[PDB]
């Protein structure tokens, strides 16, 4: 379906087994859903169609809304309160971009897993690394600032990341 | 109604600061909570020191 | 397309329509138990269809229809699950479910309210489906609390009778108490895995620890009345006779151990977790049988 | 319609206060007993028999057949523990001491 | 009947005029909090050729 | 703020000349709205008091309260507005006239400042 | 926000010059369409909030308040005008104007986008409340009741008023924006503790805390439906509505200063839920059920996590409408039993069918049986909470047993067994008051479809 | 009122964000890079205090 | 036994509620209780003079 884009959504080609009917014997599956189709699907097939012309007598569109870059609390004075609130409304957006793609590699994964069947502890494990990579990301940003969180608390847990990275670093290299 | 009153409204005028009712009511009102107040500090000590030293193991934690 | 998941949902959805027209007139006539009846034969006859179909391929589905509340990371939508496990228990509940009304029929013949009876026996039904086909543990949840607070109503269906009634809070007081464990394994699913699905859930917990694992056999020892929390299933037998044949003896009270059947993968990579379920197994059958050789109440027995 | 006189007071130390509460509570003075005076404050409270509600007599036309009661009789002072959807203290066939034993 | 019925029913009219006069005194409060409209940079846009202000 | 001493105060004066420099206050303000509130509620309670219908006893003194109270709620909102401006000519003159005690501060960046982080767990 | 506080102002004339024989219906109208005026504010945003002026602001916390808020007064009104029917027409109308008092009061309150302004509203709801319960109550203990119920009050809220001027002297603004936005950690220090101390009080003494709870059975029991239904819906949420505003600035040292709270609330959860096993009173039971729900609410709060602010936003709306209908319902039996015990009316169902279906709605929604938003709310907690530690469990399992338990003791006591032979004088159920019990129910049933809409800020 | 508030305005940002992550992560996967960053601000821009301890 | 009454309705009373109640009567009945003998208030007022001259300098 062209409504969702298949790169972000990746499936298999999904092959399936031709019927090799073994035996003579009518197996009542064949008939029961010819029988389904006559009865449910040439009805809704066709209310559907109804719908679609009437949907392209009356056409319209939206967009998708575009914002643009603002300095973050990085560049921010200390009292400055506009550009500080500007820097905390991205990056609360950037935050809510971040749970989103978090939910898509989750839906990605819960997927895969359905999808593969008995083998999925192996046929998935693509998936569950990527799922990794992006859940430490995501821990590493904003694990541990709690309720009332903001831009400067995350700076700030950044910041003490990085100065124990730094001091691990220098002591790994002068070791 | 006598029933009632002397379940709900006539305890109080009748209390005697006891030695018994003193104790039991320091127990039944103390202890619980300083029993509470350990465990949970106990507790919540020993995952404090497990992530310090970052023996926890706290992958796909994400949620709190 | 695909009829599985159009016919699998069906079934259910059918199942609810006698609720809706209980506020309508039939509901004030004596046809509304045939028309109970009818509904669940239905249903039945059309779900005998998506387990062909699972005989004749294997199929399995997965049908996540409505998205609820998305609590940032966590995604919470209605899924139903439609594995070999679903597409087969629900014909066989469907089928006795409807010798059960087919038999209260004539049971409660004399029972003034008759059409209440069966609209408590098609919603604990709903409710029992609800708990077998879901996908994630919240809709789990509601399906056990669910069939719970049916079992707690159909017990003390005599309310002026006051064993009815202190067998009903016996009921509901060891549920809750296997309910603690529910929710203990529900939280601690939520906080590591980041996820009530049963896909995420499976995938994240390769070597199960042992939490999680007590609080779902802890939830299954109450809601099918093991050793420790027993006695309500014998005395659930204060209810009248089609409410014993239908809740208490083959379809809710063995939904517990459908829980542990539901959580398998992670049961056989944790061996203390199954050595405790064996044993509590075997004390529970030998406790009950020992008491039910020696019993006078027949219902009692069969309980 | 109730007076200040017919409600519970403190615990009696005469035996005419006695005499008077046991008229209060509609019983006999013999039959009379207030708990103990310590510090919970029971007042002046009859202490009837801590036997249940479920072993009164099944057959006795009571004014509340349910409860198990009659209109102007003491109510105990634990009614709501025992109100036969609650414990009970009816007699066993086997002693309480060997059915510990034996669960145990 | 008119003329009398009003001497009654006129109390009715009282929250509505109280919801509109509130919707106008909002429409007030708003009028003096233009200070940085079309200032933000968030926001920075050119003027539409038969626009004076982006919001009002 | 003692201003009881301010250099050329006159000594009995109610609005000085300089308040004249000053917005005065609209007839429409709300703090005026609210002594003509005022002066209903005193309308009303003196009709109460006495033993009268409340709301249509006394139209004339009810009008005469309204307007009196809106009348001294102007001289006073025009009183108050000249005197926190006085507060805030007396405060800047004095940011004004000592520069060494108000320096300006440095502009330092988030980015630049070291802040302790505290994890909630 | 005026489009809301001028129609609330306009009730008062309109009650007024109402005729002698209409003023119910004109309330109740009008309040209705506020109701759906104020129903606007739900449209929040993923951003900051909904800053109408300099006054006034509207957040996704306060929306589904001022919901509640002006939903509950028609209710209040349907309640009230069966009790008050030999009553005079001009105290009639000051028992309408100290309701719509009120109303105004908390929907100014729940605004407030400055503290001093928060405090002022926030103490002055409670002269109406206490006009109410020492005024138009029944038994002869209401006085001492309404003592209590201020005292206590004011003993917790007049340090907070000195704390809060002081903050406006060291930070220089009480704003709620600039206090967030420039908040700075608490060193931890005495100072520091006596602020958070005198920051926290105020609004733990009005939850209530569990060693600070003697005043509500008092107050719920003396007073009358209507002001036990604002008291248990909407007034016992300000404290929380207050923790959540004011704990931005406490951190760090809310980490050290949580835990006596936190095992006060834990432990009174419990004690509160035992408490309700053995009671001979209803509204004393359905009191106590609320101080528990409030425990848990607290802990919530302290736990400060976004799971534990979403799941006590939602829990307070829900335990708002639960106890309302509570009360509600119990008011409904002492209206034609005027004993106000538990055992003395019995069998209730028998008699009044209707009537125990909307008893044991009542009461599987104070069991919190999901997927009601009680349900919500509790397990959201209680999830915040085992992140918090795996130890919580236990209590809050216990707590859900003994809550079960009690509900059905409820339910099983007043509507199951046999009716009492002596009481006949037990009449229908009238339209009014079915009709007061599906408003009161209908609202959950149809916010558990759209929970986003009640799960606060931090959803 | 139920009508009206099933059927309010996206104001909220899910589909919006729901949107951008889609694009973020087509760009993201093709570009080759590894999906979200571990620093949330860029640190070339973060000036560390230097311990020479 | 402990949670209603030992707790709820004495101990917790106790405390906070009534001893406060008493603390306040028994210090109004103190300073209320003066047989209005100007004797003893100007006495009184004499060694508050003499304190004040000997303690705030
Ligand atoms: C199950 C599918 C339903 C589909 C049909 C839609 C039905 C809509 C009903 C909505 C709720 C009713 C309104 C509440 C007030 C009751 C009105 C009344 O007075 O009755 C008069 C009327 C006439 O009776 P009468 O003979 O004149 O009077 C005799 C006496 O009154 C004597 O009275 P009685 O003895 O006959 O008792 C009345 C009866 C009914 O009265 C009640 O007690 C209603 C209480 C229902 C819920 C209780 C609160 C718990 C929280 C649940 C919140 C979920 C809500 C979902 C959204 C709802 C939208 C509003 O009580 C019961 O039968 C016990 C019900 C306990 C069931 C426990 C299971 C709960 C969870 C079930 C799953 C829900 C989500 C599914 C998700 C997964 C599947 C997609 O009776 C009825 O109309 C009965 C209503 C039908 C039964 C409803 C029970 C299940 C519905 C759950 C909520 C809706 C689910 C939505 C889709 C589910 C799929
Ligand atoms: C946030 C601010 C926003 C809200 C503002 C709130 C305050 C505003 C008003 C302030 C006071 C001014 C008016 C009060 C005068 C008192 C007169 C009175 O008693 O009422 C009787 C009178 C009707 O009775 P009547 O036929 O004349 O003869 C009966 C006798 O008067 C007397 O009959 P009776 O003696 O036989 O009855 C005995 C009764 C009579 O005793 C009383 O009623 C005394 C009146 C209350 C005391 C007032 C104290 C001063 C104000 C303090 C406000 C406190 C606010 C802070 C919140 C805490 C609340 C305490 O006393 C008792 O029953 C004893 C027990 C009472 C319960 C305990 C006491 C609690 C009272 C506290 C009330 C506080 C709020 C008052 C609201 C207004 C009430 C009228 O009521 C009225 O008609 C006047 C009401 C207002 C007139 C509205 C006209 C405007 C409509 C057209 C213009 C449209 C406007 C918009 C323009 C654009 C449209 C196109
Ligand atoms: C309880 C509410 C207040 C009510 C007050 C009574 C209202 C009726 C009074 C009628 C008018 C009185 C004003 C007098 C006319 C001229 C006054 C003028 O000559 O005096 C000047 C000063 O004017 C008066 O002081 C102002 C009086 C106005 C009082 C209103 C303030 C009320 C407080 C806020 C509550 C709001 C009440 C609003 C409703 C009334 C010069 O003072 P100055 O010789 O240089 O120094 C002496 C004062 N010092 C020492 C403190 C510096
Ligand atoms: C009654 C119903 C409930 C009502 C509300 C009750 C809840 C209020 C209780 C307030 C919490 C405790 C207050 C202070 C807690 C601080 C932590 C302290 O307990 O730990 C030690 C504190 O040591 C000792 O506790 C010293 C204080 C001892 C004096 C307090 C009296 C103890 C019992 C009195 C209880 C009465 C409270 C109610 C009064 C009305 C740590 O030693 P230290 O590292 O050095 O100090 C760290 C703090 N610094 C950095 C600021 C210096
Ligand atoms: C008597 C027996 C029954 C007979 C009747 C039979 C019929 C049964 C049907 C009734 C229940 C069955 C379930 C069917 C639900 C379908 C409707 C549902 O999908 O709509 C919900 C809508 O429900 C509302 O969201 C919730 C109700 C609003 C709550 C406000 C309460 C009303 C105000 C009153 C005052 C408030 C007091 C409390 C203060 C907070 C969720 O919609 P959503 O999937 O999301 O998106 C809507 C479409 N979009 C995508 C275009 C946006
Ligand atoms: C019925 C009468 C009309 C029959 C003709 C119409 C036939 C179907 C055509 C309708 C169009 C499809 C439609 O309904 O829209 C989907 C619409 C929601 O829109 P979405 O965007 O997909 O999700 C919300 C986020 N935006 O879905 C619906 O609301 C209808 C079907 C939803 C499921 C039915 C509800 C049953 C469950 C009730 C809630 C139970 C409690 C919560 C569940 C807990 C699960 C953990
Ligand atoms: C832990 C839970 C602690 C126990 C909770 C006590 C709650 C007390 C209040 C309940 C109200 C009183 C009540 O319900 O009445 C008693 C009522 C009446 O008795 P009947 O036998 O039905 O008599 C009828 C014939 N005339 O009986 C009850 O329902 C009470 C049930 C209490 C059970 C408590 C013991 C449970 C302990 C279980 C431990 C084992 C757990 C199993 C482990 C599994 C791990 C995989
Ligand atoms: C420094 C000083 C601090 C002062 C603190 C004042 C606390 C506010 C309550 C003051 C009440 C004092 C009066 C009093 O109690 O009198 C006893 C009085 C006797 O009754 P009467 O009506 O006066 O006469 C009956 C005989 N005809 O007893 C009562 O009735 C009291 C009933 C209501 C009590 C009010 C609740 C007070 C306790 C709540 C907490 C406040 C405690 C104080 C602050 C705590 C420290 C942070
Ligand atoms: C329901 C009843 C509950 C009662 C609530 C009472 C608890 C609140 C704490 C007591 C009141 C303190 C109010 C202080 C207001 C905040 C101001 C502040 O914290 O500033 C501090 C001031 O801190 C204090 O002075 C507090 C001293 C306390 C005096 C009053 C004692 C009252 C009783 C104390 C014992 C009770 C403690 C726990 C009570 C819990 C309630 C049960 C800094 O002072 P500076 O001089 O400016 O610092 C300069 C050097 N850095």
């Amino acid at each position: 379906p062209d409504s969702w884009d298949k790169d972000v959504y990746p499936e298999p080609p999904r092959r399936t087994p031709a019927p090799a009917p073994q035996t003579s014997l009518p197996n009542p599956v064949t008939y029961l859903t010819k029988i389904f189709d006559l009865l449910v699907d040439r009805p809704v097939t066709l209310a559907r169609e109804f719908i679609e012309q009437q949907h392209a007598k009356n056409r319209y569109y939206y967009y998708h809304r575009e914002f643009r870059r603002v300095p973050d609390i990085t560049e921010c004075e200390e009292k400055d309160i506009l550009c500080m609130f500007e820097a905390e409304m991205q990056w609360r957006r950037d935050y809510k971009v971040d749970q989103e793609i978090v939910n898509i590699i989750q839906e990605r994964l819960k997927a895969c897993q359905q999808r593969e069947g008995e083998s999925y502890r192996q046929n998935c494990a693509k998936e569950l690394e990527q799922f990794t990579q992006v859940s430490k990301a995501f821990q590493d940003r904003y694990s541990d600032l709690g309720a009332h969180y903001s831009a400067r608390k995350c700076l700030a847990k950044q910041k003490q990341r990085m100065l124990a990275e730094r001091k691990a670093a220098k002591e790994a290299a002068a070791a | 109604i006598r029933w009632t009153y002397a379940r709900s409204a006539n305890i109080y005028p009748n209390f005697r600061p006891t030695p018994k009712t003193s104790l039991l009511g320091a127990l039944f009102g103390i202890g619980p909570l300083f029993f509470w107040y350990y465990v949970f500090k106990t507790d919540r000590d020993k995952k404090e020191k497990l992530i310090q030293e970052g023996k926890l193991d706290q992958t796909f934690n994400i949620s709190y | 397309m695909n009829p599985f998941a159009s016919l699998t949902l069906t079934t259910l959805t059918i199942l609810t329509i006698p609720i809706m027209m209980s506020n309508s007139n039939i509901y004030k006539t004596n046809l509304y138990p045939n028309y109970v009846k009818t509904t669940v034969s239905y249903a039945f006859t059309l779900s005998l269809v998506p387990l062909l179909m699972f005989m004749h391929t294997g199929q399995e589905m997965i049908i996540s229809n409505w998205h609820w509340m998305t609590l940032q990371t966590v995604e919470l939508s209605l899924s139903f699950k439609m594995d070999y496990f679903s597409v087969m228990f629900i014909p066989v509940a469907l089928f006795v479910t409807w010798s059960i009304m087919e038999f209260s029929m004539w049971y409660m013949h004399s029972d003034p309210f008759i059409n209440r009876f069966f609209k408590y026996l098609l919603l604990f039904l709903i409710t029992m489906m609800i708990l077998v086909t879901a996908n994630n543990l919240f809709q789990l949840f509601i399906g056990w609390e669910g069939v719970g607070i049916m079992s707690f109503l159909l017990i003390g269906w005599w309310h002026g009778r006051t064993d009815a009634n202190t067998a009903a809070l016996q009921a509901i007081l060891y549920n809750r108490i296997g309910d603690i464990g529910f929710v203990l394994s529900m939280a601690w699913f939520l906080t590591h895995s980041n996820a009530w699905d049963l896909q995420q859930i499976f995938m994240l917990n390769n070597e199960c620890p042992n939490m999680p694992l007590i609080g779902l056999l802890l939830a299954a020892a109450g809601k099918s009345a093991q050793f420790g929390l027993h006695p309500w299933l014998p005395s659930a037998m204060e209810g009248p006779t089609p409410v014993s044949a239908l809740l208490h003896s083959s379809t809710m009270v063995v939904a517990g151990v459908f829980l542990l059947i539901r959580f398998y993968p992670l049961m056989e990579t944790n061996k203390l977790v199954q050595t405790m379920t064996l044993c509590l197994g075997a004390i529970t059958t030998l406790f009950t049988a020992l008491c039910a050789i020696t019993q006078n109440d027949i219902k009692k027995i069969v309980a | 319609h109730v007076t200040k006189d017919m409600f519970p007071g403190p615990y009696p130390k005469t035996p005419e206060e006695r005499a008077a509460a046991a008229k209060k509570y509609n019983m006999r003075v013999e039959d009379y007993e207030p708990y103990p005076d310590d510090g919970m404050g029971y007042g002046d409270y009859p202490k009837l028999p801590d036997r249940s509600q479920q072993e009164r007599d099944p057959w006795y036309d009571w004014d509340h057949p349910d409860l198990r009661l009659n209109w102007g009789e003491p109510i105990h002072w634990d009614l709501d523990m025992y109100i036969r959807n609650r414990v009970d203290t009816s007699p066993t066939p086997v002693s309480w001491n060997t059915m510990c034993k034996h669960l145990f | 009947n008119v003329l009398q019925i009003v001497r009654d029913h006129w109390v009715h009219i009282l929250v509505p005029v109280g919801f509109v006069f509130g919707c106008y005194l909002d429409r007030r409060s708003d009028e003096k909090l233009t200070a940085f409209r079309n200032k933000s940079l968030l926001f920075k846009r050119e003027l539409r050729p038969n626009e004076e202000v982006t919001w009002k | 703020t003692m201003m009881s001493g301010r250099p050329g105060r006159v000594p009995l004066q109610f609005l000085p000349n300089e308040a004249r420099s000053l917005p005065p206050p609209k007839l429409t303000d709300p703090r005026l709205v609210y002594m003509g509130f005022l002066g209903y509620c005193s309308g009303l309670i003196d009709n109460a008091i006495r033993r009268r219908p409340v709301v249509s006893a006394g139209l004339h003194r009810q009008l005469l309260y309204v307007t009196s109270f809106v009348f001294f709620g102007y001289y006073l909102l025009k009183r108050q507005d000249y005197m926190y401006a006085l507060r805030d000519h007396d405060m800047f003159a004095y940011v004004k006239s000592h520069p060494e005690d108000f320096p300006e501060k440095d502009k330092k960046t988030y980015g630049e400042i070291l802040e302790e982080f505290h994890p909630v767990r | 926000m005026l489009k809301i506080i001028i129609p609330t102002t306009m009730l008062l004339p309109m009650t007024w010059m109402s005729k002698h024989n209409m003023i119910w219906i004109n309330a109740t109208v009008h309040s209705l369409l506020i109701s759906l005026i104020s129903l606007s504010l739900l449209n929040q945003l993923g951003e900051n909030s909904l800053n109408f002026s300099l006054t006034f602001f509207s957040d996704s916390l306060s929306a589904p308040l001022l919901v509640l808020t002006t939903w509950l007064l028609p209710l209040m009104l349907m309640a009230s005008q069966s009790h008050l029917s030999k009553e005079t027409t001009t105290r009639k109308k000051l028992y309408i104007t100290m309701l719509i008092l009120l109303q105004l009061f908390l929907i100014m309150t729940f605004t407030a986008t400055e503290l001093i302004l928060f405090y002022i509203l926030f103490e002055a709801t409670l002269v109406p409340t206490l006009i109410i319960i020492t005024r138009w109550g029944n038994q002869t203990e209401r006085l001492n009741a309404g003592l209590y119920f201020l005292f206590y009050t004011l003993a917790g809220s007049l340090p907070l008023l000195v704390a809060l001027v002081y903050i406006q002297n060291t930070t220089g603004s009480l704003n709620f924006l600039i206090i967030h936005y420039w908040s700075h950690p608490l060193s931890n220090s005495w100072s520091n503790i006596f602020m958070w101390l005198a920051c926290i009080m105020a609004f733990m003494v009005k939850m209530p805390l569990y060693g600070l709870h003697l005043w509500l059975p008092k107050a719920h029991v003396e007073a009358p439906i209507a002001g036990s239904m604002v008291l248990a819906a909407v007034l016992l949420k300000l404290g929380g509505y207050g923790m959540m505003r004011i704990t931005t600035i406490l951190n760090p040292l809310t980490n050290y200063m949580a835990y006596p709270f936190l095992m006060l609330s834990m432990w009174g959860m419990i004690m509160t839920s035992s408490i309700c096993l053995r009671q001979t009173d209803l509204k004393s039971l359905i009191a106590y059920s609320s101080v528990s729900h409030m425990a848990l609410v607290i802990v919530a709060i302290m736990i400060q996590t976004p799971w534990s602010f979403m799941g006590a936003t939602a829990l307070m709306i829900a335990h708002g409408l639960t106890s309302s209908m509570l009360f509600c319902l119990a008011n409904t039996n002492y209206e034609r039993v005027h004993s106000r015990t538990m055992i003395l009316a019995r069998g209730l169902q028998t008699l009044l069918p209707l009537m125990a279906t909307w008893w044991l709605v009542a009461s599987l929604t104070n069991l919190a049986l999901p997927p009601s938003i009680n349900l919500i709310g509790e397990l959201f907690i209680i999830t915040a909470s085992f992140s918090w530690s795996n130890i919580t469990i236990i209590l809050m399992g216990m707590n859900m047993m003994i809550t079960a338990l009690y509900s059905l003791y409820m339910l099983i006591t007043t509507q199951r067994g046999k009716y009492t032979h002596h009481i006949n004088n037990i009449k229908p159920s009238f339209t009014r008051e079915n009709a007061l019990m599906a408003l009161h129910i209908l609202p959950l049933l149809l916010l558990t479809l759209n929970p986003k809409m009640i799960l606060g800020p931090l959803y | 009122g139920s009508t009206f508030v099933a059927y309010l305005p996206d104001y909220r940002m899910q589909e919006w964000a729901r949107r951008e992550a889609e694009r973020l992560v087509k760009y993201r996967e093709a570009n080759g890079l590894p999906l979200m960053e571990s620093n949330c601000f860029d640190p070339n821009k973060i000036q560390l205090p230097e311990d020479e301890d | 036994k402990s949670a209603s009454s030992l707790l709820d309705l004495i101990w917790l009373e106790t405390i906070l509620p009534k001893t406060t109640s008493f603390i306040q009567m028994k210090m109004s009945i103190m300073v209320s209780n003066q047989k209005g003998l100007i004797k003893l208030y100007f006495l009184s007022f004499l060694i508050t003079i003499m304190i004040s001259m000997t303690l705030f300098n």
